[PDB]
């Protein structure tokens, strides 16, 4: 989850999120440098009493200021598209889990073997247990095995929603009549939080996602206990 | 039929200061007043309808 | 005489004045809505106790700022006042149709404020996506009133586009080629072409939404074989062109302002500026699905939209560097208008660069539907459009009115607004990177510090807006009449005096070959 | 080349029947360039001021030389040094000698 | 029609105090409207 | 006018060619050739070709064009 | 010299450092003494007094370069006034906090935050750089 | 002849700066705004279970 | 730009009145609504 | 007597000098940013995972009582 | 030509200049374009 006064991304939970952090670092250096250079050049143009107000020839300089940006865009696009096609590559999941968005809660279906399904609602503020997080906790967490490739399938039974977990690099819209696929792999155990990410009405702010990542043997026993 | 365009050219070029939408004569004034009365009356009715629809 | 002049106008200047008054009033509405947003977000917990009302406020904020403030001011106001004067034309091509483009806007606005007053409002976002905007999740008249608002705004701008394209093509002096028209006139022509092509697609899509809500069609309803994603494609096919429509006249005004206050006869690289605006207009039609990177589209489609989107930076950079090259060697006059334009160049550049971050679909997965997007467009659109409007307004106020502003007050106004908008929007980058969703009435406690600072910034900009009203009053209260204006040889709109007579160019300009 | 530029401008101001419009056009055009004019150009412009019976324009020309140097404080005193024989021959007082630098 | 400064506008600038009232009502009504819309929605 | 068509040539048409050239040159690497299967609807031989040994197509590429009996 | 609205279409006088020789003289109308001074200007400028040379300058031009290019104290007014209005803004925020904002949620209570902090460290929130990375699990203290 | 800025600029700058700092410091520190800063180096974690 | 002196000069006192009335026109109605939110 | 100073191309000269200065600074910033942000991040993740024991991390979380499932 | 005693001239000083130079031409002595010096004379 996010922490107070946070400036950047949540720490990466998945290898793809790690990749996104290094790509963001590369891109932001470029944004910083260009922003700075424009501000600097503004200040340079504005700090002399020397003048030159006759017609100035443009063609030589326009070569520089098309070619250099084209090269910079290629240096962004190359690693950008490498990550795009890395996520898309065939991975062989161990487990498929469905999530269905509703106004205003998530349901989860684990139907590889048994018909396991349940609803996941925000814990009201007045019912939080000491130490628990306002607007983020749910009654029934999405328990998943750590260090395993999981296929998540996302849809809705009413309006649009969007299933997001920032620390895993995940955001997939939940569209009725459509079954959208994404892959989830956690490098670590723990609790990973997200929030509905398509405006779905009055309680859009209040239908969070909590993943609980545990060893396979714990997941298997939890699965059995939830039938 | 006969070509009466010259007679309409004379009427619509008469130096009487009338704007083109009234230059045909008394019938233009009536059709203008009908149009503007329905527009302004209908607009007041539309505001009444909003007032009504703004409450349960 | 008053009704004949102000309700029955066929005069480009008076219609322009009507648009500026309308847009200024709309900006107060849109500003009040923005302050309600930030008052809710300024402390964790609930203020309004009704998140449907929060969603209505956000939706109305966007529609008012886009359709009733920026487009009427830039195109209706500056376009009507300046375009005929800059080409020596005696009016617009269709001077009576021009008046109907204006008078469609008060009714459009009335339908939007009816949408908010009936039932529970349209709490949809300005995108109005189904099924949230459909007849189950938004039962009753609110969304239909919003759709009709957009229909009347659309007709207004389509007929206005026809008017400006025809005027600009057909009503220049016979010796004047397209390559001897001022950059502002180019900016309006290109904006008008984008309006002509994009708004009919929006009209088709919101019409489909209307029939799904009222005539039992199923364009967007999977139960009938429809698809909510089809609505998104039609909306954004309009919506990306729309964001370039909102900035292009601003680019035109910035070119004139930077040229003027640099003491130059001409912008640097005229033909490059023309090329850049036409390239931006063209590319603006082939990038829309960067608004849809999370909907489930194919990897190759994501790769295409990422790449095509990034291409826009090349012509845009040519414009930024050409503005800097216009300053280069200038006898710089530090007028309030110049300050607005310099603020524009910097803040636009920041927002454009966060756009290039978003263009990368891999990073957009994590940034989509977060405050990072809100930060991006309040830099490029919100601050870019507003800074260009304020620069144009203070530059041309003495032309339109015949009176001068107090330059010291106008510089005070600029300074407060620059502080306020940066304090408001810069921290929203941090909120977005750290995962705060947009369109939220309340937030996890971690996000409190940046939301608190952002809301405090929104109050600084309110102080700037109140001072702007006072500054306009003081100008009309004091009645300092214009005597002389520099650089009329390369700024034709000034050459008929301040204000120009009701009829200008009754005898056209003489231009030989 | 620099010599050809300077020669064209000397020829411009040296035209015996140069009119007031041409004097102004020349000086207003010249100060648009990225240079402080060479003393030989300023000399020719000052002598055109003399043929046009225009003392004030001669003083204004010296002011604009100083202005075109911007922060390069060494240029104006150098140009005045080079012009001293012309200033003495034509009785042109510097802006400094007239107190117009205050 | 009247031409010149203060004459090419649909409002009078003959009296700066009447103008202040008119501007107050004009901008003030636009800025107030959303607060009164929120109040209306809350009172249903 | 000529000026407008030159502006389209250098400002739209040739930049398009430059971008498609960049696109092509990014995907120019050799694809792994598919296993040979002697399908009867392919590698048709009803009459020897009037060149070489009669069994090679006119722009035969040994790397990607198998003969009826397979890759050379 | 009185500049008039109805002269807008005629060349006008300007003081601009980039336009040193404006289209008209500052003073077009001459008194008897000023006429005699313009006659004297047709003779050797060596015979003009300093005062006569200044009077000729001031007929042709309004301000000198030094006068038209002078610095001003305007920046103090602009910066000070902007700080005043930004200060005024904080009064509005004090009013909003006092009269509009009610209590914030109980999750901001010091004891809640101490517990939530420990729970975040127990689930190793941001353990690589962001949060738990700043906690020393061996010494039970912030690093 | 001295203008507005020559007569009043020093006082406008000094008074505006003094007032701005005073009111923002008071607003930030004295009226119960919850800034929710980082607990790092500030909060002693406490048992929650 | 050059301009005439003001035809109807607005004194510092008059500016303080205009600025005060302008600010109150924005602040009082919104203030009234926000003060009464609990009541609504 | 004063020496003849450079009188031509002073604005052009100033631009050239400061554009080169800006490039040189841009290169120094990229080096600093490589070290202070991008490399620091690569090393933080590499160092975290080098001897990372996911089961030990899970056991610590389980014993702290964080999980519904364990 | 003019039907009055002044008319606006725009001067395209060189073929293909994008910048047009605008000025009022008054009845009486020929005036010159302030950019290229081209002479214009009003014929009312
Ligand atoms: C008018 C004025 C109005 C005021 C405006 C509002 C004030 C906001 C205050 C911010 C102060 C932040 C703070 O507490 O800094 C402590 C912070 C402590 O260091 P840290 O916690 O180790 O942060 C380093 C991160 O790990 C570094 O890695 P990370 O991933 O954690 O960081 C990513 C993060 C990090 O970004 C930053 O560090 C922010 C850069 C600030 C810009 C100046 O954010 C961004 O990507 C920001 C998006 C920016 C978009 C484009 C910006 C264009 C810049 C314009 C250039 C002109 C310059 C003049 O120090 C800073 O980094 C200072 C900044
Ligand atoms: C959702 C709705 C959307 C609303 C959008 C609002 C934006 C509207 C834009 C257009 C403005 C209206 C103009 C068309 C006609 C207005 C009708 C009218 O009565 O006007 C009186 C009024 C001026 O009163 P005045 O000083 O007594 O009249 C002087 C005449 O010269 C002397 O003429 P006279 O002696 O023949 O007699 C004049 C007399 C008699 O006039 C007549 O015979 C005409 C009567 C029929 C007019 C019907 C059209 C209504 C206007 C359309 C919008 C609705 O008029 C009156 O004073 C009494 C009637 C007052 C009716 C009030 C309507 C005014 C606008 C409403 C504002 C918004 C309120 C919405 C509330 C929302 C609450 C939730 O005109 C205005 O509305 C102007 C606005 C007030 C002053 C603002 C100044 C701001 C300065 C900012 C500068 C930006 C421009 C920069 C360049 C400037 C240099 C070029
Ligand atoms: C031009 C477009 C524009 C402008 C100007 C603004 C201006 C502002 N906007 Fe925004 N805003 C949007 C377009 C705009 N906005 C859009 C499209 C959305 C998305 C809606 C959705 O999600 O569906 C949005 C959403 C949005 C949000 C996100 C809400 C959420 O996700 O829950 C926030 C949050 O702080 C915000 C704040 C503001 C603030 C504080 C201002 C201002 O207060 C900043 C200061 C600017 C001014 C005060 C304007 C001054 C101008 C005038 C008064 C005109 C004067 C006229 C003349 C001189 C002629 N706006
Ligand atoms: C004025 C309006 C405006 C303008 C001009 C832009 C310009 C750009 N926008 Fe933005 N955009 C919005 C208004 C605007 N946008 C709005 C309102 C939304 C949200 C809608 C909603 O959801 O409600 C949005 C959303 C939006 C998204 C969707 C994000 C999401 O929802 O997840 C993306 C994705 O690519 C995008 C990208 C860009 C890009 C690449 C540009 C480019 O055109 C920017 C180009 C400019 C520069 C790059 C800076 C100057 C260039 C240089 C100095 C040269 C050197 C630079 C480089 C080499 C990089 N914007
Ligand atoms: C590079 C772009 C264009 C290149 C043009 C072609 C170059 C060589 C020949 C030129 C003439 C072409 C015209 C069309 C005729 C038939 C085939 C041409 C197409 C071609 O070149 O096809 C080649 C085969 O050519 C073959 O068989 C053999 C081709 C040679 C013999 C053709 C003889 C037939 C002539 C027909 C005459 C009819 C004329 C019509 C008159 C009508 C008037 C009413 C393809 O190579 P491949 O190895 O099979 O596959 C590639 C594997 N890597
Ligand atoms: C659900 C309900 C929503 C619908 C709301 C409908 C909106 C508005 C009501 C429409 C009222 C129309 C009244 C007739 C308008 C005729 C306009 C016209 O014919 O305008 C002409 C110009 O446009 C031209 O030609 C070419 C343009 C002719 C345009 C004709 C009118 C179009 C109306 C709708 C257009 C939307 C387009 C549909 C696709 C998106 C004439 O221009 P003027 O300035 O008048 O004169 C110029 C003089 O020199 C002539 O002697
Ligand atoms: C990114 C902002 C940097 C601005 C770069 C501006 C580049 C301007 C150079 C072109 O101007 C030239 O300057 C030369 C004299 O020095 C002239 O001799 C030449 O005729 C002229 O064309
Ligand atoms: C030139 C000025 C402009 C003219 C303005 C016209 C104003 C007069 C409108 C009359 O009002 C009507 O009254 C009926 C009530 O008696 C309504 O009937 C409707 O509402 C009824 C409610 O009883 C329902 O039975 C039916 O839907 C239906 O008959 C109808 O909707 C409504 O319009
Ligand atoms: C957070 C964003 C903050 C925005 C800050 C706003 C700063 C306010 C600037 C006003 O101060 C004045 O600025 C003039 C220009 O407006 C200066 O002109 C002087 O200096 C200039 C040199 O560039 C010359 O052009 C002028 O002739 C000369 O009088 C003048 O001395 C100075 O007092
Ligand atoms: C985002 C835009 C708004 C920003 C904040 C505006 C700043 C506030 C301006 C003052 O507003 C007023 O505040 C008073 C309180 O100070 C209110 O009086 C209320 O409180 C008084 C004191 O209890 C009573 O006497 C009154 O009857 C009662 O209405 C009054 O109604 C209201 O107009
Ligand atoms: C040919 C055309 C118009 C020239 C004229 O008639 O004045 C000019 C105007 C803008 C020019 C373009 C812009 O300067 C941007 C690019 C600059 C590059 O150095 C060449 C390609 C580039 C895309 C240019 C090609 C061409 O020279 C353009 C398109
Ligand atoms: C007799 C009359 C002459 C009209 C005239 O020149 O004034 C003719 C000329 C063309 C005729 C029209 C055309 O022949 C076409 C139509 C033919 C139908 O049989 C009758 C109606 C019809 C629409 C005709 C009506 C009328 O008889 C018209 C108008
Ligand atoms: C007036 C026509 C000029 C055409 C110039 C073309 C250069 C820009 C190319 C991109 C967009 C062109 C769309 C037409
Ligand atoms: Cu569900 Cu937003
Ligand atoms: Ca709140
Ligand atoms: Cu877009
Ligand atoms: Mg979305
Ligand atoms: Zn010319």
């Amino acid at each position: 989850m996010a922490y107070p006064m946070q400036l950047g991304f949540q720490d990466a939970t998945s290898p793809i999120m790690e990749e996104l952090l290094h790509f963001h670092d590369h891109t932001l250096m470029i944004v910083f440098l260009i922003s700075s250079l424009v501000l600097y050049i503004i200040s340079l143009m504005l700090t002399t009493k020397l003048t030159h107000t006759s017609t100035m020839d443009a063609q030589e300089v326009e070569t520089i200021w098309t070619i250099l940006p084209a090269i910079i865009l290629i240096l962004i696009a190359l690693p950008s598209l490498r990550i795009l096609y890395m996520m898309d590559e065939i991975n062989n999941p161990s487990l498929t889990v469905k999530t269905m968005g509703h106004q205003w809660y998530w349901s989860y279906e684990y139907t590889d073997y048994e018909d396991l399904s349940f609803d996941s609602y925000m814990i009201p503020t007045s019912e939080l247990k000491p130490g628990e997080l306002r607007l983020l906790e749910v009654d029934n967490r999405v328990v998943l095995p750590m260090e395993m490739t999981i296929r998540m399938l996302v849809s809705s039974e009413d309006v649009l929603h969007s299933w997001a977990v920032p620390s895993l690099g995940l955001k997939t819209d939940a569209i009725p009549g459509r079954l959208n696929q994404t892959t989830l792999m956690s490098s670590r155990p723990g609790l990973y939080y997200g929030q509905c990410s398509e405006i779905c009405g009055s309680n859009h702010s209040f239908m969070p996602i909590v993943l609980e990542l545990v060893p396979l043997k714990y997941f298997e026993k939890w699965s059995a206990s939830m039938l | 039929f006969e070509n009466r365009v010259a007679e309409k050219q004379k009427l619509f070029q008469e130096d009487n200061g009338l704007p083109v939408h009234l230059k045909g004569g008394a019938t233009d004034n009536i059709l203008y007043r009908v149009t503007m009365t329905l527009c302004l009356g209908g607009t007041l009715y539309s505001l009444y309808c909003l007032g009504w629809a703004s409450f349960p | 005489m008053f009704i004949n002049r102000w309700l029955f106008s066929t005069n480009h200047k008076d219609i322009g004045t009507l648009y500026l008054l309308f847009g200024a009033w709309a900006g107060m509405v849109g500003t009040a809505l923005s302050l309600l947003i930030r008052a809710e977000l300024g402390q964790p917990g609930t203020l309004l106790g009704d998140d449907q009302i929060y969603n209505v406020v956000v939706t109305a904020h966007a529609f008012v700022m886009i359709f009733f403030m920026v487009m009427p001011i830039m195109i209706g106001g500056f376009g009507n006042w300046l375009v005929p004067l800059m080409i020596g034309a005696p009016d617009m091509a269709f001077p009576r149709m021009n008046n109907m483009s204006f008078w469609l806007l008060p009714p459009s606005f009335l339908l939007l404020l009816a949408s908010s007053m009936v039932e529970a409002g349209a709490g949809t976002g300005w995108t109005v996506y189904p099924p949230l905007a459909g007849n189950l999740a938004h039962a009753g008249a609110s969304v239909d009133l919003t759709i009709f608002s957009l229909h009347l705004a659309g007709v207004s701008s389509i007929l206005g586009a026809i008017n400006f394209i025809t005027t600009i093509i057909n009503m220049k002096p016979p010796a004047m080629s397209q390559y001897q028209t001022p950059l502002f006139v180019w900016s309006v022509m290109i904006t008008a072409v984008l309006l002509l092509l994009s708004l009919p697609v929006l009209a088709a899509g919101i019409t489909m939404l209307l029939t799904d809500r009222n005539l039992n069609t199923t364009f967007f309803d999977p139960a009938g074989g429809g698809d909510p994603i089809l609505y998104q494609h039609l909306f954004w096919f309009f919506g990306h062109p729309e964001v370039y429509i909102l900035i292009l006249p601003g680019f035109g005004m910035i070119s004139h302002i930077v040229t003027y206050y640099s003491g130059k006869k001409e912008p640097f690289g005229y033909m490059g500026m023309v090329w850049a605006m036409m390239s931006i207009g063209f590319l603006g039609f082939i990038v829309w699905a960067h608004h849809m990177f999370t909907v489930g589209m194919d990897v190759d489609t994501r790769a295409y939209f990422t790449s095509a989107t990034m291409i826009i930076a090349i012509p845009t950079g040519v414009k930024v560097f050409s503005w800097l090259a216009t300053l280069h060697g200038g006898n710089i006059k530090w007028s309030p208008a110049m300050m607005w334009a310099l603020g524009f160049i910097f803040l636009f550049t920041v927002g454009g660069l966060t756009g290039i971050v978003l263009a990368n679909s891999s990073l957009d997965i994590v940034l989509h539907d977060t405050y990072y997007v809100v930060a991006h467009f309040h830099y490029v659109l919100s601050m870019g459009a507003v800074f260009a409007i304020m620069g144009g307004f203070v530059h041309w106020f003495p032309l339109f009115s015949g009176y001068t502003l107090n330059d010291t007050w106008a510089k005070i106004h600029f300074a407060i607004m620059f502080v306020g908008v940066n304090m408001t929007f810069f921290p929203q980058h941090f909120l977005g990177l750290s995962g705060m969703p947009r369109r939220y009435s309340d937030y996890p406690d971690a996000y409190t510090m940046w939301n608190t600072i952002s809301s405090m910034g929104s109050f600084i900009s309110l102080t700037a807006v109140m001072l702007m009203v006072f500054i306009i009053w003081e100008a009309f209260a004091s009645k300092r009449e214009v005597l002389t204006v520099d650089l009329t040889t390369t700024n034709l709109e000034w050459l008929n005096g301040c204000p120009p007579p009701y009829h200008t160019f009754e005898e056209p300009t003489y231009v030989n070959l | 080349t620099d010599e050809e530029f300077d020669a064209r401008w000397v020829t411009y101001f040296n035209k015996p029947d140069i009119d007031a419009w041409e004097l102004r056009k020349g000086m207003n055009t010249l100060v648009g360039y990225d240079l402080v004019p060479e003393p030989k150009i300023i000399d020719a412009a000052l002598r055109a001021c003399r043929r046009l019976n225009d003392f004030a324009s001669a003083v204004r020309i010296l002011e604009v030389v100083k202005d075109k140097a911007g922060p390069h404080k060494e240029i104006y005193p150098y140009v005045i040094q080079e012009l001293r024989p012309t200033l003495n021959e034509l009785g042109i007082s510097t802006p400094e000698e007239l107190g117009l630098d205050k | 029609y009247e031409e010149g400064p203060g004459k090419n506008i649909p409002f009078s600038v003959e009296n700066k105090w009447r103008l202040l009232a008119m501007m107050t009502l004009f901008f003030g009504s636009g800025f107030a409207a959303p607060f009164f819309i929120v109040r209306h929605q809350l009172l249903k | 006018g000529a000026r407008t068509w030159r502006f389209l040539t250098f400002g739209l048409a040739l930049p398009s060619v430059a971008l498609c050239t960049l696109n092509s040159w990014l995907h120019s690497g050799h694809r792994e050739r598919p296993a040979f299967i002697p399908y009867h609807h392919l590698r048709i031989r009803t009459k020897p070709f009037s060149w070489g040994d009669g069994n090679h197509t006119f722009f035969h590429n040994p790397r990607v064009n198998p003969l009826p009996t397979g890759y050379e | 010299s009185v500049v008039k609205s109805e002269d807008y279409a005629l060349p006008s006088y300007v003081d601009r450092r980039d336009y040193p020789l404006p289209d008209v003289a500052h003073v077009k109308n001459l008194s008897a003494s000023q006429k005699a001074l313009k006659e004297k200007e047709k003779a050797s400028w060596s015979s003009l007094s300093i005062d006569e040379k200044v009077e000729l300058y001031r007929l042709k031009f309004k301000e000198s370069f030094a006068e038209m290019n002078r610095s001003t104290n305007e920046w103090k007014t602009v910066v000070g006034a902007a700080m005043f209005f930004i200060g005024f803004t904080a009064l509005l925020l004090i009013w909003e906090k006092h009269y509009v904002y009610g209590p914030i949620p109980h999750t901001f209570e010091e004891e809640w935050v101490a517990k939530q902090t420990k729970r975040m460290l127990d689930m190793k929130v941001a353990p690589i750089q962001g949060f738990s990375a700043k906690w020393d699990y061996d010494k039970n203290e912030w690093k | 002849a001295p203008d507005f800025h020559d007569k009043y600029g020093n006082a406008v700058l000094a008074s505006g700066a003094t007032f701005c700092v005073a009111v923002w410091v008071y607003m930030a520190t004295q009226i119960g705004i919850e800034w929710n800063p980082s607990p790092v180096g500030r909060v002693t974690p406490k048992e929650w279970r | 730009i050059t301009a005439k002196p003001a035809k109807t000069p607005t004194s510092p006192k008059e500016q303080a009145i205009g600025l005060s009335v302008t600010f109150l026109s924005f602040l009082l109605p919104a203030g009234w609504v926000l003060y009464h939110l609990d009541n609504y | 007597a004063l020496a003849k100073p450079q009188m031509r191309g002073l604005l052009a000269r100033r631009l050239r000098f400061h554009i080169v200065g800006a490039f040189m600074v841009s290169l120094g910033f990229a080096t600093f940013y490589k070290f202070a942000v991008a490399e620091k991040r690569k090393k933080a993740y590499a160092d975290f995972y080098r001897n990372y024991d996911s089961m030990k991390d899970f056991e610590e979380m389980r014993k702290a009582g964080i999980f519904q499932s364990a | 030509p003019s039907i009055t005693n002044k008319r606006i001239v725009g001067c395209i000083c060189e073929e293909d200049n994008s910048t047009v130079i605008w000025f009022w031409l008054h009845k009486g002595e020929a005036q010159r374009c302030p950019s290229c010096g081209t002479h214009y004379k009003l014929v009312p």
